C-alpha cells in the first residue's frame, strides 16, 4: 500500500485501522546496555509488530505490517519467521511473494534471511523454473555472492537441474578465471554428473585446467582445483604430470608450481617410490625455497612439511 | 641487533615489493579488486618506514577502551540494522574489553547480565533482542558473554534446562542444526551448539549424533569447509566446523592435511592478513577465523602425536598478521576494521583483537613463546582458540556448570 519513505505514509500509532490494538513497546530493562536509539518510524513499526506477534494475530493488517518491519530491517529474522506464518494462515498467493522476495534480495543479496525466505517459497511451490534465471542475475551484479551459490547448488540438486550448469561455469570462468566460487562449481557439477573416476573426465578436466594455467599462470583458482581433481587418488599415480610440471618450470614457475611439486614428491614417498633419497633431497630443497625465497609467507608451514618428511622417509 | 627505538618489520623489507600481485597481463574483476586494495596497503606501509628509522608498532588502547566503553551503553540508529544482534554487540564489547584487559565494572556487568535475561526466550536459547525468538547466533554471543563476566550471577541466568530442549528443537536427522526455528541450515548452527552445549554442560549422547560426518561432509576439494556441503570454503565456516569438532573430539573426521594447506595458503603474502576464501580480498576479522584455525590444527596434530609440530610457532605468519593488524586495520579514532577505507565496528574491532591475541601468543604443553610485536604495552590477553573469551573464563564457566547435572539425564 504505501511504502514507508512514500511521502503520505502515516505512523501505526495515527492509523485508525490500529486504534483497537495497544502498541507493546520493547522492555530493555530499567538500566539499557547496548541500546539503539531508535528513529521514531523503526520504533513505531517495531512497537506494533511487538504487538500482533504477542497477541498471535493472523491478520492482513499484520501482514502489511511485516512489510515494513522488513524494510526497517531485513535482518529480522523473527518478523520473516512470522510473516511465513502469515502466507500459510492467510493463504497468500506465494507467487506474489516470489516477486516481493525476488525484489528484496536485488537490495540487499548479503543477507540470510531472504535467502532462506526465498528457498522456503520455492519448497512451497516445488516450483524452480524462476531460480537459475533470478540467481544469474543476482551473480551478475556480484559473480561470487556466497548465498547466491549456496542456494543455487540447492536449486539443482533439489529439481535436478543439472543440464546446463556447465555451460554456465565455462561462460563464467570465460568472464573471470580467477573466480573460486566458479571452479568451486563446476566440481560440484562434475563430481554431481559424470563424476570424476571416468578416466576420459579427468583427463579433459586435467587438460582444462592445465590451459587455464598456462594462460594465467598465477591463478591460483586453477592450481587448487588441478590438485583438487587429483589428490584423492594421489599425486604421486600420474608420473606424467611431474614431468609437464617440471617443464613449465623456468618459464611459468611460481610458488604454486614449486608448492605442487612438493605434494607431488610428498606423495611419492609416501607410496615407496624408487629413488626415495632423490626424492627425499629434491623436496628438502624445495621446502627450503619456498620458505625462504618463494613464499615466505608460508615459512613456518614449508618448515613443518620438511620435518615431516624427514620424520617419515 | 638494533636500538630499542627502531623494530625492523617483514612489510618494509626491500624483498617485499616481490609479493605485489602478478596477474599475468590478464585482467579480470578479480585481479583488478585485489590490485586496488595491494596499492593502498602500499601506501600505509610506507607511511611507517623513514628510510632506515622504522619506529614501533602501536595498539591505540586508549582509543579503543572509550570506543568500547561507549558502546556498551548507547548507540545511534545507524545501529538499528543490529537490532536483531544485541547479544553480539554484548560479546563483542565485553570480548574486547577483555582481550585489552580493561575491567568491567560490577554495575555493567550485572545491566549486561539483566539485559541477556530479557533476551533469553522462555522455550531455551536467547533471542536477538528482547521478545525475539531464540537463534543459535545471539544464544551462542550471550552465552560467551555471561562466561566473560564470570560471575555465578552471570552463570545463573541461563535456563539449562530449557537450552537443552531448544538445541533438540533444532537437531536435524542428518546431524545438522537449524539456526532458528523454520530458518536456514549451515555448519554455523553446528558450532553454535557445541560451544554453548559444552561450556554449560548439557551435552547429551544424542544430541550431536551425526553432527560430525555432517560438518566432515562439509569439507570440500580445496580442503576448508563450506556452509553445507557442496559449497566453496570459507574461513568463516572452517573455524565453525573444525572448532565444533574439536569440541566433539572428533577432528580426525576430516582430513586435516588439506586443511592445513588451505588455512596457510589464505594469508595474504603481500598484505599479510587473511582473506576469507580463495581470489578473495584480505579482511582484519579474518585474524581470527582463518588464524584461529591454526592452534585448533596444531592441538589436533599434536593430539596425535605429529613430531614436526613446532614447539614455539603457529603455522602461519605470526609478525606479517600483526604488522597488518597493527598498520592497517585501527582506526585513528578508536575502534579496529576490515581494511583501509573501511567503517570501523564492533565485530571488527572483536575479531582484529582476537587475531592480534593469537599471533602474540604460543602454547602447546608447558611450551609458551610469545612474539608482541612494537610496544610491549601491544601485548593482549590470550583468547581460547575454540571458544573465543579467554582461558581462564572457559575453565572457570566449565568448572562451574559441570557441577550441575545435564539436565533431565542420568
Ligand atoms: C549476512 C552476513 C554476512 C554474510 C557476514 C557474516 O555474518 C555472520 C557473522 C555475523 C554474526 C553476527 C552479526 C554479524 C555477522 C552471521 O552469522 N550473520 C548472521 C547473524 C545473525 S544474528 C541474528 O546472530 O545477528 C546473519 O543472519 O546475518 N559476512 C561478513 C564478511 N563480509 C566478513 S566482514
Ligand atoms: C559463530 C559464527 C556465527 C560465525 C560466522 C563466521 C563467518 C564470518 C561466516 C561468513 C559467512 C559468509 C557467507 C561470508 C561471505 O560474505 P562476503 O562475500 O561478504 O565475504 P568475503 O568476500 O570475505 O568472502
Ligand atoms: O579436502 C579434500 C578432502 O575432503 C573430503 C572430506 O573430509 O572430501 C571433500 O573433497 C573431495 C574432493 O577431494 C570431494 O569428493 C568430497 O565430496 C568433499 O566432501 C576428503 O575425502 C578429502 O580428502
Ligand atoms: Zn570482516
Amino acid at each position: 500500500f504505501v511504502s514507508l519513505d512514500s511521502p503520505s505514509y502515516v505512523l501505526y500509532r495515527d492509523r485508525a485501522e490500529w486504534a483497537d490494538i495497544d502498541p507493546v513497546p520493547q522492555n530493555d530493562g530499567p538500566n539499557p546496555v547496548v541500546q539503539i536509539i531508535y528513529s521514531d518510524k523503526f520504533r513505531d513499526v517495531y512497537d506494533y509488530f511487538r504487538a500482533v506477534l504477542q497477541r498471535d494475530e493472523r491478520s492482513e493488517r499484520a501482514f502489511k505490517l511485516t512489510r515494513d518491519a522488513i524494510e526497517l530491517n531485513a535482518a529480522n529474522y523473527t518478523v520473516w519467521h512470522f510473516r511465513r506464518v502469515l502466507l500459510k494462515s492467510l493463504q497468500k498467493d506465494l507467487h506474489e511473494e516470489m516477486n516481493y522476495i525476488t525484489a528484496i534480495i536485488e537490495e540487499q543479496p548479503k543477507n540470510y534471511q531472504v535467502w532462506h525466505h526465498r528457498r522456503v517459497l520455492v519448497e512451497w511451490l516445488r516450483d524452480p523454473s524462476q531460480e537459475l534465471e533470478f540467481i544469474a542475475d543476482i551473480l551478475n551484479q556480484d559473480a561470487k555472492n556466497y548465498h547466491a551459490w549456496q542456494h543455487r547448488q540447492w536449486v539443482i540438486q533439489e529439481f535436478k537441474l543439472w543440464d546446463n550448469e556447465l555451460q554456465y561455469v565455462d561462460q563464467l570462468l570465460k568472464e573471470d578465471v580467477r573466480n573460486n566460487s566458479v571452479w568451486n562449481q563446476r566440481y560440484f557439477v562434475i563430481s554431481n554428473t559424470t563424476g570424476y573416476n571416468d578416466r576420459a573426465v579427468l583427463e579433459r578436466e586435467v587438460q582444462y585446467t592445465l590451459e587455464m594455467i598456462k594462460l594465467v599462470p598465477h591463478n591460483e583458482s586453477a592450481w587448487n582445483y588441478l590438485k583438487g581433481i587429483l589428490q584423492d587418488r594421489g599425486l604421486s599415480k600420474y608420473p606424467n604430470l611431474l614431468n609437464q610440471l617440471l617443464d613449465l618450470q623456468p618459464s611459468h614457475s611460481s610458488p604454486y608450481l614449486i608448492a605442487f611439486l612438493v605434494d607431488i614428491y610428498e606423495d611419492m614417498l609416501e607410496n615407496q617410490c624408487d629413488n626415495k633419497e632423490d626424492i627425499l633431497n629434491k623436496a628438502l630443497e624445495l621446502c627450503e625455497i619456498l620458505a625462504k625465497e618463494k613464499d615466505t609467507i608460508r615459512k613456518e608451514y614449508w618448515r613443518y612439511i620438511g620435518r615431516s618428511l624427514q620424520s617419515k622417509h | 641487533s638494533s636500538p630499542v627505538w627502531s623494530e625492523p618489520l617483514y612489510s618494509l623489507r626491500p624483498e617485499h615489493a616481490r609479493e605485489r600481485l602478478q596477474d599475468d597481463s590478464v585482467e579480470t574483476v578479480t585481479s583488478i579488486e585485489q590490485a586496488k586494495v595491494e596499492e593502498k596497503i602500499q601506501e600505509v606501509f610506507s607511511s611507517y618506514k623513514f628510510n632506515h628509522l622504522v619506529p614501533r608498532l602501536v595498539l591505540q588502547r586508549e582509543k579503543h577502551f572509550h570506543y568500547l566503553k561507549r558502546g556498551l551503553r548507547q548507540l545511534t540508529d545507524a545501529y538499528e540494522c543490529l537490532d536483531a544482534s544485541r547479544p553480539w554487540l554484548c560479546y563483542w564489547i565485553l570480548h574486547s574489553l577483555e582481550l585489552l584487559d580493561e575491567p568491567i565494572p560490577q554495575i555493567v556487568a550485572t545491566d549486561v547480565c539483566q539485559f541477556l535475561e530479557l533476551c533469553q526466550s522462555p522455550e531455551g536459547g536467547f533471542g536477538g533482542g528482547p521478545g525475539q525468538y531464540p537463534h543459535l547466533a545471539p544464544t551462542y554471543a550471550a552465552v560467551n558473554a555471561l562466561c566473560i563476566i564470570g560471575t555465578e550471577e552471570a552463570y545463573d541466568i541461563i535456563n539449562r534446562e530449557k537450552l537443552l530442549q531448544y538445541l533438540y528443537s533444532l537437531k536435524q536427522p542428518d546431524g545438522s542444526f537449524l539456526m532458528h526455528v523454520g530458518g536456514e541450515v549451515d555448519v554455523r548452527s553446528a558450532y553454535c551448539a557445541a560451544s554453548v552445549a559444552s561450556l554449560t554442560n548439557i551435552i547429551t549422547p544424542d544430541l550431536f549424533e551425526g553432527t560430525a560426518e555432517w560438518i566432515a561432509r562439509c569439507q570440500n576439494w580445496e580442503g576448508g569447509i563450506g556452509g553445507v556441503p557442496g559449497m566453496e570454503a570459507h574461513g568463516g565456516y572452517t573455524f565453525c566446523g573444525l572448532a565444533a569438532l574439536v569440541i566433539l573430539k572428533r577432528e580426525r573426521s576430516l582430513n586435516l592435511k588439506s586443511l592445513l594447506q588451505w588455512v596457510t595458503s589464505r594469508q595474504m603474502r603481500f598484505e599479510g592478513g587473511f582473506q576469507g576464501r580463495c581470489n578473495k580480498l584480505v579482511d582484519g576479522c579474518y585474524s581470527f577465523w582463518q588464524a584461529g584455525l591454526l592452534p585448533l590444527l596444531h592441538r589436533a596434530l599434536h593430539a596425535q602425536g605429529d613430531p614436526a609440530l613446532s614447539m614455539s610457532h603457529w603455522m602461519f605468519h605470526q609478525q606479517a598478521l600483526q604488522e597488518y593488524i597493527l598498520m592497517c586495520c585501527q582506526c585513528p579514532a578508536g575502534g579496529l576494521l576490515d581494511k583501509p577505507g573501511k567503517s570501523r565496528d564492533f565485530y571488527h574491532t572483536c575479531y582484529c583483537l582476537s587475531g592480534l591475541s593469537i599471533a602474540q601468543h604460543f602454547g602447546s604443553g608447558a611450551m609458551l613463546h610469545d612474539v608482541v610485536l612494537g610496544v610491549p604495552e601491544n601485548a593482549l590477553q590470550p583468547t581460547h582458540p575454540v571458544y573465543n573469551i579467554g582461558p581462564d573464563k572457559v575453565i572457570q564457566a566449565t568448572t562451574y556448570f559441570l557441577q550441575k547435572p545435564v539436565p533431565g539425564f542420568e
